């Protein structure tokens, strides 16, 4: 009764002398994550997530070796559990981008990150370690129709059906390492020491080999089109066929949220997600 | 999760 | 001098940071500028700049090892490794602080600290036995004979006759040492390069820094460093827990350990750290 007390044997080993009741537990979908001052401990809730935990550690070790221009959670220990280093710094509010030199600097750092992700996609240690699913967008569309259309109005279903149609048109690219959920909260910064400096990136649960348009769409979602355009132009990705891929994938974000909220039993996320479609 | 993708 | 001269580059790399509010560690080849979150190696010469592409690859290889802790992560793009030269190299800064030797007076603290050293050294050992790593790091042969030659050339002139006699015995055993290239060896694993968090609980190994002398070599070198800093009892604890307490290993440690101040003096000399030289030359006058 209380995850901390329940796992106290392991925590005394992994964090000797650390009071368990002083820690913190984020409650994930697959994992309970115990937060310590410089590291976290991933405990698999289900026996599905415990079966994949060895795979996940291999992925994190691949990420930790890559040149991304920043930090990633490094596997410190695995045994079942995975201990990861905590990336320092905090998310940057969209507010800070109003200062144009700050915007310039942050855009530049995003470019380095995406470049390194793109470059890493050509590797083999990466390609053979990381998920690389076929037609993930077709499977997604099948899931939306099955699980979400019944929650939707006729106009909603029509609008969503256009969005899923657009997905068929996407090339099934596996060029780059794709974070998969590269929102503002997942990118951490050092602030109050001159202009913001990228510390690192977290929440790699969705990481795969795929299309970087996905990471770009996420940035645009978190910070708006102006800032995304600044990144697109700095990185030389402001072409038409990229823009199309971005827009198509960006339009699945509310539906992705709903689909996961549907499976979660998280009704607030489901309502928020379905706001357009009913 | 949340519009970014969670 | 260093911050003044490199002021413009530093304002690009660290925009908005006053260079006068920074620190610098002296290296043989590079000057390393220490910011809050990261570290900038600046080449002192052209040869040193021609070394940074390889250094970037070495720090990347270290970043992917299974050591149980952090290492300074290269913040350049992978392609930087194929350059003829780099004007700088940016590395992540490892958090935490050196451990006070007296903290090992608690025997539970000592147990835990030793355990984590063992995890670090076991990972370095195993990585040494890996072919792809072996191919990526320097593996100089007859380094002990040459080290001795270098001490006599470069430090003896700075010593007393009595100091030169003390060194002579210490250098004498070195030709006897078998030439082991079995492990990734940090090469300078003093307490100052080993960083801990004690924000909470017993000391927890945060990471290791200053990998300038890293090579494939003899693990006894790193164990000697620990011995020099922390002493026999604690060292024995690491050897026991590690399964490295055999007489052969213990004998190499003792031999190398007797040279370790001279390793620190020779480095101080070559990187122009005058206080670090004074310290290393204590008792060699």
């Amino acid at each position: 009764m209380g995850i901390l007390q329940a796992n106290r044997v392991l925590l005394s080993r992994l964090l000797p002398g650390v009071e368990p009741e002083g820690l913190t537990v984020r409650h994930g979908q697959f994992h309970q994550v115990v937060i310590a001052s410089d590291r976290v401990v991933c405990l698999p809730r289900t026996a599905a997530a415990a079966a994949r935990l060895p795979r996940r550690a291999a992925v994190m070790r691949v990420l930790a070796g890559l040149d991304l221009g920043c930090r990633t959670p490094r596997p410190l220990c695995e045994g079942p559990f995975l201990v990861l280093s905590r990336v320092p710094g905090a998310p940057l509010e969209a507010d800070a981008l109003e200062d144009s030199k700050v915007a310039e600097v942050v855009a530049a750092q995003y470019v380095t990150l995406l470049s390194g992700l793109a470059s890493a996609g050509a590797d083999e240690k990466v390609r053979a370690a990381l998920p690389a699913p076929q037609g993930r967008w077709r499977q997604f569309a099948a899931d939306v129709r099955a699980e979400l259309f019944p929650l939707m109005s006729d106009g909603g279903c029509r609008q969503a059906e256009r969005e899923l149609a657009a997905l068929d048109s996407l090339p099934d690219i596996t060029e780059a390492v794709v974070h998969g959920n590269l929102g503002a909260e997942n990118v951490l910064w050092v602030r109050d020491d001159g202009l913001p400096r990228l510390s690192g990136v977290i929440d790699w649960d969705e990481v795969s080999i795929g299309d970087p348009a996905e990471d770009l769409a996420a940035i645009g979602a978190g910070y708006g089109k102006d800032f995304l355009d600044q990144v697109l132009t700095l990185g030389g990705w402001s072409d038409r066929r990229m823009a199309t891929r971005i827009a198509t994938i960006r339009a699945t974000f509310a539906l992705q949220q709903a689909l996961s909220a549907c499976r979660d039993g998280d009704e607030e996320e489901l309502a928020d997600g379905l706001t357009g479609y009913r | 999760k949340a519009x970014r993708a969670a």
